[PDB]
């Protein structure tokens, strides 16, 4: 609760049976944000 | 009189038992040419498939399509083979399960393994559709599944046989005869301790048309779950599961076409029962305890 | 510890395609018109293989 | 192939049998046999 | 095809024909299959006239009401094509539940609880689309309304009253619905089955316990002949009068649903 209250405050509205559907037939759970000015945004992370 | 005169021209007109749909198939042939869609008693419908289910359906024609009414809101309706529920039916051998689980479960199916097993088949999540003619492997797999008729190649070029796997066919065979034989679909629930238990499934063939005389010879063979049916009924005051058997009509064929076969696919082979001139006659679910 | 962010970035781009004269041959068939029926219409599906 | 056999025009020549043609497939005077019963659309499949 | 005209007994609005052209796929229930009829006989509105008559009687006359599909609307005539079995048909999904590919469809009477909206009415005449709901959900609507009559008695307990409220919201795919409180004569026939079967069976288990077929009358035992004539007659006649309003006689198997979820091609049954 403290980690997600720090950032990313959503775990799973779903149960686990719907969560397997997220894991396999990947739901676009994050909808297009309500405020977007320069095209789609992008990221990935590699720890060094 | 000219009242009666306009009627006789309408009544000299029928030279066929309809002469209606034949005039449809001529003027639609005027619209472009030979239509591929005239000589068709069988009525199909088109199914856009999740691309991870591009398996044995794609290779062999004539498999039974089922919908899943999964309670999961965002993906719910997954189209399902008769081969697909072999991994759930305790009727089917476990080596037969892990054979086609290695076929289907290539990183795109394992949800339905947990979803059929955990969120158990209420005989309300599964619904009959028909058989597959004209599989379309493209970007999106377009199963043009039949609804009422014989499955065939276009222009009636080759009648597509019904594929029924051997571990679900044998244990409810009918008798030895050949005039006509039916296919009914039977789900039978044995009770153990905790759940429904991945219960069973059946493709029963019989000559019996009647509903009540057919379910009576199931009692000839399903006393064992009916032992467990009343056992969990006296062990449960308050809890309840659902009743013992669920039957529906699924189709009729010539019955001299009896031969079983084998399919050769990913992860080895799989012996099936190849029902040749299968007609799709979807009947209603008849539940029985 | 350090962090490297890697990131792909899309570029919608006009790509020019130069092909020699009669490079590949296409062979077509006559379009076949298959039928499907509804109350709302007859949906014809036309095809060239 | 059998569709080629059916679609090429045959010569008419008499043939002798032992007793009966449906019984000929038991003791197999003719090896490598094909049997139709009724209408067969696989001569029309090409 | 098999054609039925409708005499527009009410003076149609030109604009209201434009909404009847928005119901070209829709189902039209008809009391008796006949080429002529009155427009008042179009629809189940003839069934929805008596307030005291309940959802059993609304379902009973519907069971005799011959289903028919709209073909087209033309001016003062409405042309109806009667669905021949073994053929696919686009019916208009004005039901609250979006159908899906392969569901079996059962007609039900309409419901005025929170989704009361009227219909496509013109000149004091709505025809009323009885919702062709799924067969699976139609059994669910059946189960709720009987036991909400069974809990209609003990409303004075809040715990029963709270048990009614969570029960009465019918939750199915992609849409839910609330349903109305109250079928009494139906639930008299229900309770007479459960009460009389606890008593009348004790004389006939023990003689059948001697010789048995499936060897379960051991466990089945673990659960005036003129009066005994009258009890088992009254036992079976309640079962017949409840299975009349349990068995839902399916009507459509939707082979596929059209996009925008307003139409669905359906092979016809029943």
């Amino acid at each position: 609760a403290w980690v997600r209250q720090a950032t990313g405050a959503r775990r799973t509205e779903v149960l686990d049976s719907e969560a397997i559907s997220i894991l396999t037939f990947g739901r676009k759970t994050d909808k297009g944000g309500p405020a977007l000015l320069h095209g789609q945004r992008a990221t990935c992370e590699v720890i060094l | 009189s000219f009242g009666p005169m306009k009627r006789e021209v309408m009544e000299f007109d029928p030279e066929d038992p309809y002469k209606v749909s034949k005039m449809r198939k001529l003027e639609r042939s005027i619209a472009k040419g030979y239509v591929y869609g005239a000589d068709h008693q069988a009525i199909t419908a088109r199914f856009f498939v999740r691309e991870s289910l591009g398996e044995v359906e794609q290779k062999n024609l004539g498999v039974l399509m089922f919908r899943l009414d999964t309670g999961i809101e965002m993906p719910s309706t997954v189209l399902v083979s008769l081969f697909f529920l072999s991994m759930v039916a305790e009727n089917v051998s476990a080596a037969t399960k892990n054979t086609l689980a290695a076929i289907y479960g290539r990183e795109g199916e394992a949800i339905r393994t947990w979803l059929r097993d955990g969120a158990w088949r209420l005989h309300r999540v599964v619904h009959p559709l028909g058989c597959t003619n004209s599989i379309t492997p493209g970007a999106t797999c377009l199963i043009t599944c039949s609804m009422r008729g014989h499955s065939y190649n276009m222009l009636k070029t080759e009648i597509y046989p019904l594929l029924v796997p051997k571990e679900i066919y044998l244990d409810l065979d009918g008798e030895s005869t050949d005039e006509i034989r039916f296919v009914y679909f039977v789900i039978t629930y044995d009770y153990n301790s905790d759940r429904q238990g991945r219960p069973s499934a059946f493709v029963v063939v019989s000559r019996i048309t009647h509903r009540h005389t057919l379910i009576n010879v199931l009692r000839y063979r399903f006393r064992v779950s009916r032992f467990h049916f009343l056992n969990n009924s006296i062990s449960g005051y308050g809890p309840s599961t659902g009743c013992l058997g669920t039957l529906q009509r699924l189709g009729w064929f010539c019955s001299r076409d009896s031969r079983s076969g084998i399919v050769a696919s990913r992860a080895g082979q799989l012996s099936v029962v190849k029902l040749e001139k299968f007609y799709v006659d979807v009947g209603p679910l008849v539940e029985f305890a | 510890f350090a962090l490297t962010v890697v990131r792909t970035d899309t570029f919608e781009t006009d790509t020019l395609l130069y092909s020699t004269k009669a490079s590949t041959a296409v062979i077509i068939n006559t379009p076949i018109v298959t039928k499907e029926d509804r109350d709302i219409n007859t949906v014809f599906h036309v095809s060239q293989n | 192939n059998w569709t080629a056999t059916e679609l090429l025009p045959k010569l008419d020549v008499p043939i002798d049998l032992l007793t009966h043609i449906k019984l000929s497939v038991g003791e197999e005077m003719f090896n490598n046999f094909r049997l139709y019963y009724g209408d067969d659309p696989e001569r029309y499949n090409l | 095809e098999t054609t039925v005209l409708v005499t527009f007994e009410q003076r149609l609005t030109t604009g209201d024909v434009g909404k009847l052209s928005r119901l070209i796929g829709a189902v039209i229930p008809i009391p008796y299959r006949h080429h002529l009829l009155g427009s008042s006989q179009v629809g189940l509105d003839a069934v929805v006239k008596d307030k005291t008559r309940d959802y059993s009687r609304m379902r009973a006359r519907m069971r005799e009401m011959t289903l028919t599909i709209m073909r087209r609307v033309e001016g003062n005539q409405m042309i109806l094509g009667v669905p021949t079995h073994g053929q696919c048909y686009t019916i208009r999904n004005t039901g609250p539940v979006s159908w899906e590919k392969g569901d079996v469809l059962t007609t039900l009477p309409p419901v005025f609880s929170g989704e009361v909206t009227g219909l496509v009415s013109v000149s004091d005449w709505d025809l009323v689309l009885p919702w062709i709901v799924p067969m699976a959900l139609a059994t669910e609507i059946n189960q709720r309304m009987m036991m909400l009559a069974l809990l209609s008695l003990d409303r004075s307990h809040e715990e029963v009253r709270a048990a009614t409220a969570q029960l009465r919201v019918v939750r199915y795919r992609d849409a839910t619905l609330t349903l109305p409180e109250i079928m009494r004569n139906v639930c008299i026939s229900l309770s007479m089955i459960a009460n009389l079967s606890s008593e009348v069976t004790l004389a006939y288990v023990r003689k059948l316990a001697l010789e048995d077929s499936n060897m379960l009358l051991m466990k089945c035992q673990e659960i005036t002949p003129t009066e005994e004539l009258n009890k088992l007659t009254a036992l079976f006649v309640m079962i017949r009068q409840i299975t009349d309003v349990i068995s839902e006689q399916p009507a459509f198997l939707v082979c596929d649903v059209s996009p925008d979820d307003k139409s669905a091609l359906c092979i016809y049954k029943g």
